[PDB]
């Protein structure tokens, strides 16, 4: 009875399959993939952030040169300068006039915001998707367990053992290269650690926040201070983290395909509704009811009464239940045409009880399996009026004949008329 | 303590959201047509603007500023295919499938033109025949002309 | 369910249409146009006496 | 329609009655503080100027 089932990946709607174990009473499923959080395999490549030109205070030798050295600070820009007369609180102070030397030095350093307000690159691989699958199973009525997708993992939370996937729809909405910012995730071809052109994204490139080493292509170019005054012209591109916040691109939780949401959390991409998942469960046999205890319902009748050709469970149908005992009776349409709100219907001795459903074909010819008794609930449905609210329960759109059957049979009849005109020429011929 | 843009005016159309919209400040609106075809949109809106969004069957989402993201079922609204007329009510089926019916009809128009010309040849050739055996002898006493009745006029015999 | 209805202009009698909303129970109308007072656009041109 | 011209529609200035489709939607005040979030379209008289 290990109920294999292909199953559409779509988050917020149950999938009430039916256990057809030969021998005991069937049991309904209610499989609602409440989440599809993904968590691909990734690597923190480098944080970036806006620089801070935290200038070390320049040297001023008063009469003669002070050669600078290339200190190992990130982007340690330093340039000696002469020809000053530095006004500092008493007019100038160095008594020479050209031998007055000024050595400006400036290096790049992570902002204090780099710790907290910082973009974040990644090389993103595929990893392994997850879900907090609720099943309000059978008569168990509850399990809300976190599972995987890899098609040999069980999760014995509750009483049932369930194996999921692997899904066929391997679209990781994340690209290979991704930038991340607070919550807005950008599938951006970040240049790399160690390279980013100044002004462009990643002018500062630190491996992490702690990492004292980094790459600071900021094009930091010191210029000489003006007219004999102490200061430090640092001519620099404002960061490619400054832009990338107001000339950026839009976020993947606002531009992704196939229906995903995002978090700066384990880097999941929630609720990506795409494709199917081959899911298979091993129910506890104790949860089964033996077949000789549920009422046999046959010699019944089913009919719609007001079928709504729609998403919300607007389709209804009375069923002339013809029971043997009285009790519960799990229900399901093995055809995917009709999706039913009720998993189970209570029964007195051969009464009648309407259920709710939703379909997509004007003439819903769907079987209904009322606890081992099939029936066609044939009929016709009506379109609604009021379509602006969240997502459907129908999810069964397919091909849905009033000018096709005798039309194309009539279309054929012209060319069918041919070879009964031709080869009757053969008879008139002989 | 942070921003919020005035609520939108949701307006229904057939698989289409008209949205008369009227912000306080420039608001970045954006969407995600949840098909594997994303087809997103972005536009800062500061000037009040009635916009449009071709919503698909499976859904769209809608982000009026940092107001939370909305979501929308747009299945049909063009009324499927009830039927009491000959064919002008089939527009309902066209208005739900204005990609496959244009070609699916032209397919249906094609095959009848196939079935026309094949019926032309496999009638007119077979009407050219069954008179060539008959209207070449020209007496030809056979009152089973009553099988074509497109090549006509016996000789009273 | 926005129940459009062509409706005869006649004052003193209800017009009990029926709401055929697909999905929930229908509901009757009772639309009695108790009055048809008009009030055209006009202009006082001159009193006489 | 709210935002559009004539979101407020008073017969005259004295007329206490009117029609105010402004899409005025109150929201809950934040974090346990007294105030009144009124979320509303600025008028179709603001635009139209
Ligand atoms: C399991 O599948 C269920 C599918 O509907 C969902 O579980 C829902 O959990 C809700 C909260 O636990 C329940 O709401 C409560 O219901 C009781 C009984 O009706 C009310 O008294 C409570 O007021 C109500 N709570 C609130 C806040 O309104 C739902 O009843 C329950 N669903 C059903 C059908 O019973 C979830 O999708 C899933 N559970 C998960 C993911 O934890
Ligand atoms: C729909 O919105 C677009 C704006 O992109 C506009 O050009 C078009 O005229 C609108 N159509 C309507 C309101 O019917």
């Amino acid at each position: 009875y290990e109920h294999t089932a292909v199953m559409p990946n779509k988050v917020g709607i149950p999938y009430k399959a039916l256990v057809e174990r030969p021998g005991y009473a069937p049991v309904h499923l209610q499989i609602q993939l409440v989440n599809t959080r993904i968590i691909p395999s990734t690597n923190l490549e480098y944080i970036t952030c806006k620089y801070k030109t935290k200038v070390p205070s320049p040297v001023v030798k008063c009469c003669g040169a002070t050669q600078c050295t290339s200190k190992p600070h990130p982007d340690y820009q330093c340039q000696v300068f002469t020809g000053v007369y530095p006004f500092m609180w008493g007019g100038a102070y160095c008594f020479c006039d050209t031998e007055n030397t000024q050595m400006s030095e400036a290096y790049v350093e992570r902002s204090e915001e780099c710790s907290i307000d910082h973009a974040k690159a990644y090389k993103v691989h595929t990893g392994t998707v997850q879900a907090m699958v609720n099943i309000t199973y059978g008569s168990v009525s509850w399990r809300s367990a976190d599972v995987y997708v890899n098609g040999e993992t069980p999760a014995k939370i509750g009483d049932a053992k369930l194996i999921i996937g692997p899904l066929s729809s391997a679209w990781s909405p994340f690209d290979n290269k991704v930038v991340v910012y607070g919550h807005e995730v950008y599938n951006y071809d970040f240049p790399e650690y160690g390279t980013g052109k100044a002004g462009s994204f990643g002018d500062l490139q630190s491996r992490t926040s702690t990492s004292n080493d980094l790459y600071a292509n900021t094009n930091l170019k010191l210029q000489r201070p003006q007219a004999g005054i102490v200061h430090t012209p640092f001519t620099q591109a404002p960061s490619g983290f400054e832009r990338w916040k107001r000339d950026k691109g839009a976020p993947l939780n606002d531009v992704a395909p196939f229906g995903c949401s995002i978090a700066l959390e384990p880097l999941r991409a929630e609720n990506c509704a795409v494709g199917s998942i081959p899911i298979s469960i091993d129910i506890p046999d104790a949860a089964f009811t033996r077949i000789s205890e549920t009422p046999t319902v046959s010699d019944l009748e089913c009919k719609i009464t007001e079928c709504t050709y729609a998403s919300d469970f607007g389709g209804i149908a009375t069923v002339a239940y013809k029971s043997s005992k009285a009790g519960n009776c799990p229900i399901h349409s093995p055809s995917g045409v009709a999706v039913i709100k009720e998993n189970d219907v209570t029964l007195a001795e051969s009464g009648s009880f309407t259920f709710h459903f939703s379909t997509a074909n004007i003439h819903p010819a769907f079987k209904l399996q009322v606890c081992t008794s099939a029936v066609t609930c044939k009929g016709d449905c009506k379109p609604p009026k009021d379509h602006i609210v969240d997502y459907p329960a129908q999810h069964t759109e397919s091909f849905t004949w009033s000018w096709l059957k005798v039309l194309v049979g009539g279309t054929s009849a012209f060319i069918v008329l041919g070879l009964i005109a031709t080869a009757v020429v053969a008879l008139v011929l002989f | 303590i942070a921003t919020l843009a005035p609520e939108p005016l949701v307006e229904h159309k057939h698989r289409t959201l008209i949205l008369h919209l009227h912000p306080d400040h420039p608001t970045l609106l954006t969407t995600r047509s949840l098909g594997s075809d994303a087809n997103p949109t972005r536009q800062w809106i500061e000037r009040p603007t009635t916009v449009n969004f071709t919503v698909t069957g499976e859904g769209l989402e809608y982000t009026w500023g940092n107001h939370p993201p909305k979501r929308v079922w747009a299945q049909e609204s063009g009324e499927g295919n009830p039927h009491g007329w000959p064919h002008e009510v089939v527009v309902y089926y066209y208005n739900r499938y204005p990609l496959t019916t244009i070609i699916g009809l032209c397919t249906c128009v094609a095959i009848i033109m196939v079935s026309c010309v094949t019926s032309v040849w496999l009638l007119c050739r077979t009407r050219n025949l069954c008179i060539t055996p008959y209207k070449l002898a020209p007496n030809a006493q056979v009152p089973i002309l009553l099988a074509l009745l497109c090549c006509i006029k016996p000789t009273r015999a």
